[PDB]
RNA sequence: CCGGGCUCAUAACCCGG
RNA sequence: AUGU
RNA sequence: CCGCACAAGCGGUGGAGCAUGUGGUUUAAUUCGAUGCAACGCGAAGAACCUUACCUGGUCUUGACAUCCACGGAAGUUUUCAGAGAUGAGAAUGUGCCUUCGGGAACCGUGAGACAGGUGCUGCAUGGCUGUCGUCAGCUCGUGUUGUGAAAUGUUGGGUUAAGUCCCGCAACGAGCGCAACCCUUAUCCUUUGUUGCCAGCGGUCCGGCCGGGAACUCAAAGGAGACUGCCAGUGAUAAACUGGAGGAAGGUGGGGAUGACGUCAAGUCAUCAUGGCCCUUACGACCAGGGCUACACACGUGCUACAAUGGCGCAUACAAAGAGAAGCGACCUCGCGAGAGCAAGCGGACCUCAUAAAGUGCGUCGUAGUCCGGAUUGGAGUCUGCAACUCGACUCCAUGAAGUCGGAAUCGCUAGUAAUCGUGGAUCAGAAUGCCACGGUGAAUACGUUCCCGG
């Protein structure tokens, strides 16, 4: 995964987006297409919409998944049996 | 082939000793060139041998070889043009090649804990002509 | 004889026996059989009950058995209940990262049934 | 049962190259491109001027240019007066100071592309393909003395059904590698597509190699 | 290969061109060992900023005379089919069909 | 005292020969001393490409680029010989190097 | 040439027919020992008379071919012919020799462009093998076509060893109309010859004598 | 006084360098049984002294490079007999009649399009 | 009955379950 | 046995 | 009558796990083409974005891409806000150049049309290119010749060959396209030139061809020589040809490669390209972000590693070929258990680096076991490329140790440096080889024969 010398990774406008959210305490959900941005401590208690390449999905962040990536928690296939 | 026939090739002599039958023994055991591995497991099973029975290392080969050498075959030709099974002589070196690949199979199946050893018993089953060896030959003349 | 945990080594050479212990490969042998100063290719018998008393020591250092199967357990059982992908995979019994489920999954899915 | 190219077995047998400057791989690629933009130019201009092939080569940061044609004067111009808009046009793309020489074919009967674009030509016009095939060919004989075969394939006098035919005369050795074969293809658009040409012209046996 | 997909390329090549000085320069702030941590977070973050065709990666070579993105030959800029045809005409330098 | 050493590379042999040919024919008649041409391994390219345009796998043909390289070295580069070798000039095909 | 000459050479002998056979009545004298036997009183006359007509050709000296295909004459015909500096045929005649003549020509052609190659000595710039090769070639050549390489047209009047053994050539002289002048036996057509000359075609003594009398007519002819 | 040889053999050369003694051998500055740990080669290279009984009477110094030991061991054998026949010409007739003198020729063969190896053809899929 | 093999193939006929 |  | 056609031999496939392709199913989408041989590790010599042609949503309408007219300004640089981005909005900015002194060339913006654009349809409208019979020995013409003609002969016959190769015979004589030869490569020797390659004899050396020196040897690469049934015996119709022998590095096409006759399959490709022609122009064209091409009850093809003592593990120690390198290859030294990191010499490369070959061999150990066999799967923890490794990358360390103990009916490959087995290099390529193309090391068995088949 990404080099710790590295750093984690995040989107500029989703750190914006979520920063001027949590000032404001709008506490509305945020809809986003980065996928790739890592979750960091602060996003908890927020709500965000993720793009699942159809569609913006709710999800609400919580500290356990803190580190993990966005995508991780919007499938994008589907499925439910070839029977 | 269908053509023609051809000779067969020529084979080296075993420098140790120089009896070519040795040598196509060796060459039977081979396995994927590994030719050195080969021609010490025969040292070692030889040696093993000749040392626990009889007098001389290639002599009590050789007379262990005789003592298995088939003289009829039975693999069918279409003589009749159908596949009659009809016995006919053996050539004295297939009679050797014969001998040979039996008594090489017998040690692979005989499960000692080393091929020399396997290969150094099946030998001396042959040269006391009790074992395997000379069962496929009489099972053949059956 | 035995070590810490319920866990009888057999008598052949120490560290191959130790490997036994669940948690231990050949590694962590080498490494305690270094640790408590011992030649690894002693057998399990004839030690002093002191030597394995120092080596029932060395072992305490790591997780023991019974305590790593737990450690993963909770751990599957922590990624099963957040609902990550990766943790919805793992309760349809099928790979979980990222190998072809078209063909070659017989060990994840078990042995073919006929539809 | 396709063929091989007659010219690209005799290179550097009997055949000389059609370019022959040296280059590192920097320099090879770009050269390739620069080489095919010069004659992808060349052929445009130079249609009517009956042009037959292009040979170019890259000495001392300079391109040189040497050219083919039956009749020297369409390309020449009075007193030179557009082989220089050529030479400055050349030198502009391809980046470098350009040089000209011309080289005068003298049996265009005895050139296999020469031939084939006057098939092409008369196809154009709707011509009658057999009548053609053959004054080319008894033509080759008349001059050269020397075999030659010819081959047409596609929508012929606009059938229905496209079909190939062909005709030859004389030696036609090709799978002898000392034979000069002459060969080379054309080109001929018609209201109902597209109509091939191939054409080899056998000339004698060279003996003692190119040199 | 569309006439829109060589325009691409072209665009691509051009202004990945124009960046490559700043893109290398931030490239060296972030990879630095000692750089602060504050000035290593700012260089990533910038960088994102930056057009996404400005990376080298995002090229893709194409034959020059047809543009074709598969079996491409970096010696010669021309894809499979192109290069045979040229080679027998004679016009690549010193080339020839192979048997040793 | 100085040497001067010129290293010649082609695609034809003879040509190159002729090349060396004339290096030392210019060379023994300004009076100069010298190491006679020595051969050097050549370089051979090869590349394989697939003839079919469409799928025809195992249908292929290869083609080969050969460099030759011939060595002079020149150990009395008297004044009158060093100006006169760079007057010379060599055909397109040929590319040369001096080096002192 | 008279009759005991010709009796001392075979010229008499001719061919036993099962039974009785007509077709080889025209010259018999009778026959003796199960062989029909040829008159010679016959002989005489048109053997000299196709010797005449053959030396007013040599004194037209007009080409005389002489062709055997009957093994045991071909060294003999070559032998006449190149004492009188005439063209033979010493081998199997190739059918179409005179209506196919029209081929004949492009071997000779080719036969003298190799014999140039060969005084060129410039065979020796082709690869070893080649240039035995084409030696051979010319070898072959050589062989057959040595005895009409000179010819340079269509014969003017043909000598015939045997009309038995020569049928094809006649048959040729025929359609084209060439005169033959042939020995004529028993179980042969005479009709076959111009000038017919009775007498055994097949004893070696009697082709000796024949041979011999035509080569001195064919020179003592054009020398009057 | 002496004597050379050059053997060849598969991608092996040798070069061989024979003069009156006692008969020590050094190959590539070590002794023939240190080099070949392999104890054919050490017949199959001395087999020409062996022939000739020339054993005890000649040293030799030898160098060899390239190719794998058999290799080596032909070369150095096929170099040793030219080397033989060198010093006594009249040697040549048992040497050739013992199939020394003849260079095998025998090398590796290319691959091929299509095929997996020199002569192998992949499987057929029955169709 | 379901699957694999035989055939350019479908049937007949072989090998599992 | 059949088979555009 | 011929061919690894069968037979005689050796090793596989078909059962296991995994890599890869295809069918089916599923999906918003799983883009398209290729389905007996002759489709299925195939186009694709390399899909995370790009690629990309598919899906969702967001945007443009003379346009992303070209010419033509008007019109307005050099260009360009820097920077701010909004938005996922496309874009939109602004700031400073530039502010130039040839100018015959008119302007113009430059570029950039807007407008107007004529036009642009198409991986949209037809491979049964075509060119070009390729597979297939098949490296199979055949396919034809002219002149002549026979039959009232439709035609035949040549090209069949007896031999003999890899072969319509050759000889004899022969109403045929010849010719042309195929066959063979001319070409590359390998096996032996001679000549030429000797550095960055070479070290036999000399001198010195710390012992390093290290250096003085050598031009022998190896080797490098140009040019020569050499094999033709030439020699001998037998055989045969004195024929051709066959069999044996001598000599030679090599003997009967010495070995391998390239080279594919007339035609068959309305075989494949309109998606490399070209093109007849039909069809779409605020859209079947163009721009952008996220998704998919990698799904998963199943069926099939091609591969890779295994079920082991000819073996597994530890220690020590030998011997290659052929390639690649400038944003390149990157030593040395330092750091880390390791993938790596730092520093940094050298080399456009017989000079420097990639890069120490593995089997092998010497010592020890394991004792026939689901094992010191086998490694899949899963947890934890890291490195590196890239804006960015959730879907969906390769690699390292620890822990975990599935199935599997030689595999049915059935079926493939192979006649010698081959099969089998062991490593090394390259192309595509930021990164991503069990595929593909090349290189070497070790190195076999079997052929009675033509009856069956299979094909020709
Ligand atoms: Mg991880
Ligand atoms: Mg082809
Ligand atoms: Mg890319
Ligand atoms: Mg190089
Ligand atoms: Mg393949
Ligand atoms: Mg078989
Ligand atoms: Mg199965
Ligand atoms: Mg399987
Ligand atoms: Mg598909
Ligand atoms: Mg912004
Ligand atoms: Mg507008
Ligand atoms: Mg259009
Ligand atoms: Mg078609
Ligand atoms: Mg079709
Ligand atoms: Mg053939
Ligand atoms: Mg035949
Ligand atoms: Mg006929
Ligand atoms: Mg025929
Ligand atoms: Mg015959
Ligand atoms: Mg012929
Ligand atoms: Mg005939
Ligand atoms: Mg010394
Ligand atoms: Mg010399
Ligand atoms: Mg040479
Ligand atoms: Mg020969
Ligand atoms: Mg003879
Ligand atoms: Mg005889
Ligand atoms: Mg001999
Ligand atoms: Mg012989
Ligand atoms: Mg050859
Ligand atoms: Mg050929
Ligand atoms: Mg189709
Ligand atoms: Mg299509
Ligand atoms: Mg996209
Ligand atoms: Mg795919
Ligand atoms: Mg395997
Ligand atoms: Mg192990
Ligand atoms: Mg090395
Ligand atoms: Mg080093
Ligand atoms: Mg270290
Ligand atoms: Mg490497
Ligand atoms: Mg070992
Ligand atoms: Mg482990
Ligand atoms: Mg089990
Ligand atoms: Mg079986
Ligand atoms: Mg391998
Ligand atoms: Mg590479
Ligand atoms: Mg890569
Ligand atoms: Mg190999
Ligand atoms: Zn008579």
């Amino acid at each position: 995964p990404r080099s710790l010398k590295k750093g984690p990774f995040i989107d500029l406008h989703l750190l914006k987006k979520v920063e001027k959210a949590v000032e404001s305490g709008d506490k509305k959900p945020l809809r986003t297409w980065s996928r790739r941005s890592t979750i960091f401590p602060n996003m908890i208690g927020l709500t965000i919409a993720v793009h699942n390449g159809r569609q913006h999905v709710p999800v609400f962040v919580t500290d356990e998944m803190v580190g993990h990536k966005l995508g991780e928690f919007a499938p994008t296939r589907t499925y439910r049996g070839h029977a | 082939p269908r053509r023609r026939v051809i000779g067969q090739r020529k084979i080296l002599p075993d420098p140790k000793f120089g009896s070519e039958l040795l040598a196509k023994f060796v060459n039977i055991l081979m396995v994927d060139g590994k030719k050195s591995t080969a021609e010490s497991i025969v040292y070692s099973a030889l040696e093993t041998l000749a040392q626990r029975s009889g007098k001389s290392e290639l002599e009590a080969f050789e007379v262990a070889l005789e003592n298995v050498r088939p003289t009829v075959e039975v693999k069918s030709r279409r003589v009749g043009g159908s596949t009659y099974q009809v016995p006919v002589e053996v050539r004295p070196v297939r009679r050797n090649a014969l001998a040979m690949r039996w008594i090489v199979e017998a040690a692979r199946k005989r499960g000692d804990k080393s091929m020399a050893l396997r290969l150094a018993n099946e030998l001396s089953d042959a040269a006391e002509n009790k074992g395997t060896a000379v069962k496929k030959r009489e099972d053949v003349h059956r | 004889a035995r070590i810490a945990g319920i866990n009888i080594p057999d008598h052949k050479h120490a560290v191959i026996a130790l490997t036994s212990i669940y948690g231990v490969g050949k590694t962590r042998s080498k490494a305690i059989l270094a640790a408590a100063g011992i030649a690894e290719d002693v057998k399990i018998s004839e030690l002093s009950e002191g030597q394995i008393d120092t080596l029932r020591d060395e072992v305490a250092k790591f997780v023991v058995e019974g305590d790593l199967r737990r450690e993963i357990s909770m751990s599957i059982k922590r990624l099963m209940d957040l609902g990550c992908y990766r943790g919805l995979r793992h309760r349809r019994g099928l790979p979980v990262r990222g190998q072809r489920t078209k063909t070659n999954a017989r060990t994840r899915k078990g042995p073919r049934k006929p539809i | 049962g396709q063929k091989v190219h007659p010219n690209g077995i005799r290179l550097g047998i009997v055949k000389p190259w059609n370019s022959t400057w040296f280059a590192n791989t920097k320099e090879f690629a770009d050269n390739l491109d620069s080489d095919f933009k010069v004659r992808q130019y060349l052929t445009k201009e130079l249609a009517k001027a009956s042009v037959s092939r292009i040979v170019i080569e890259r000495p001392a940061k300079s391109i040189r240019v040497t050219i083919h044609t039956a009749r020297p004067g369409i390309v020449i111009g009075k007193k030179g007066e557009d082989v220089e808009k050529l030479r400055k046009v050349v030198a502009d793309i391809a980046g470098v100071p350009a040089q000209i020489n011309i080289a005068e074919v003298r049996k265009p009967e005895l050139d296999a592309k020469l031939v084939a674009d006057s098939i092409t030509s008369q196809l154009e016009r709707r011509v009658m393909f057999r009548r053609a095939m053959k004054r080319a060919v008894q033509n080759a004989m008349r001059l050269g003395a020397k075999g030659i075969k010819v081959e047409v394939s596609g929508r012929l006098g606009g059938a229905e059904i496209a079909r190939t035919e062909w005709y030859r005369e004389g030696r036609v050795p090709l799978h002898t590698l000392r034979a000069d074969i002459d060969y080379n293809t054309s080109e001929a658009h018609t209201t109902y597509g597209v109509i091939g040409v191939k054409v080899w012209i056998f000339k004698g046996e060279i003996l003692g190699g190119m040199a | 290969a569309k006439q829109s997909m060589k325009a691409r390329e072209v665009k691509r090549v051009a202004l990945a061109d124009k960046y490559f000085a700043k893109r290398a320069e931030l490239k060296a702030i972030i990879s630095d060992v000692n750089a602060s941590d504050e000035d290593r977070w700012n260089a990533v973050l910038k960088l994102q900023t930056l057009p996404r065709d400005s990376s080298p990666s995002r090229q893709r070579n194409r034959c020059r005379q047809t543009g074709r993105p598969h079996g491409f030959l970096r010696k010669f800029g021309l894809s499979r089919i192109k290069v045979r045809e040229a080679a027998m005409r004679g016009e690549i330098p010193g080339l020839k069909k192979a048997s040793w | 005292n100085q040497r001067i050493r010129i290293r010649l590379k082609a695609f034809d042999h003879r040509l190159i020969d002729q090349a060396t040919a004339e290096i030392v024919e210019t060379a023994k008649r300004t009076g100069a001393q010298v190491r006679g041409p020595i051969p050097l391994p050549t370089r051979k390219e090869r590349f394989t490409v697939l003839i079919s345009p469409h799928v025809n796998k195992d249908a292929r043909d290869q083609y080969e680029i050969r460099t030759h390289l011939r060595l002079v070295d020149i150990v009395e580069p008297t004044e009158k010989t060093v100006d006169a070798l760079m007057r010379l000039d060599l055909a397109a095909g040929v590319d040369v190097q001096i080096s002192l | 040439v008279s009759m005991r000459d010709m009796l001392k050479a075979g010229v008499h002998f001719g061919h036993q027919t099962r039974y009785w056979n007509p077709k080889m009545k025209p010259f018999i004298f009778g026959a003796r020992n199960k062989v029909h036997i040829i008159n010679l009183e016959k002989t005489v006359p048109m053997f000299n008379e196709a010797l005449a007509e053959l030396n007013k050709i040599a004194s037209r000296k007009g080409k005389i071919l002489f062709v055997g295909t009957k093994r045991a004459a071909s060294e003999a015909v070559k032998d006449a012919a190149l004492s009188c500096d005439q063209f033979f045929v010493n081998h199997r005649w190739l059918g179409g020799m005179l209506t196919n003549w029209k081929t004949v020509r492009q071997s000779i052609k080719r036969l003298k462009d190799l014999e140039t190659q060969s005084q060129d000595g410039t065979f020796d710039k082709l690869t070893k093998k080649e240039a035995l090769m084409r030696t051979r070639e010319l070898e072959k050549l050589e062989n057959s076509l040595g005895g009409i390489k000179d010819m340079g047209g269509l014969p003017d009047a043909l000598f015939v060893i045997d009309a038995d053994h020569e049928h094809i050539a006649i048959k040729e002289a025929n359609n084209l109309g060439i005169p033959v002048f042939a020995i004529v036996d028993t179980n042969s057509d005479p009709d076959g010859v111009d000038f017919v000359i009775p007498g055994n075609d097949d004893a070696i003594r009697a082709v000796t004598l024949y041979l011999g009398a035509v080569a001195a007519t064919v020179r003592e002819g054009r020398s009057q | 006084n002496q004597y050379y040889g050059t053997g060849r053999r598969k991608s092996s050369a040798a070069r061989v360098f024979i003069k009156p003694g006692n008969g020590k051998i050094v190959i590539n500055q070590r002794s023939l049984e240190q080099y070949f740990g392999r104890e054919t080669a050490r017949m199959v290279v001395r087999q020409p002294l062996e022939l000739v009984d020339m054993v005890e009477k000649l040293d030799l110094y030898i160098t060899v490079k390239g190719g794998g030991i058999s290799g080596q061991a032909g070369a150095i054998r096929h170099g040793i007999t030219r080397a033989l026949m060198e010093y006594d010409e009249s040697l040549r007739s048992e040497l050739r009649k013992a199939g020394f003198v003849t260079r095998d020729a025998r090398q590796v063969e290319r691959k091929k399009v299509g095929l997996r190896k020199a002569r192998r053809r992949p499987q057929f899929s029955k169709r």
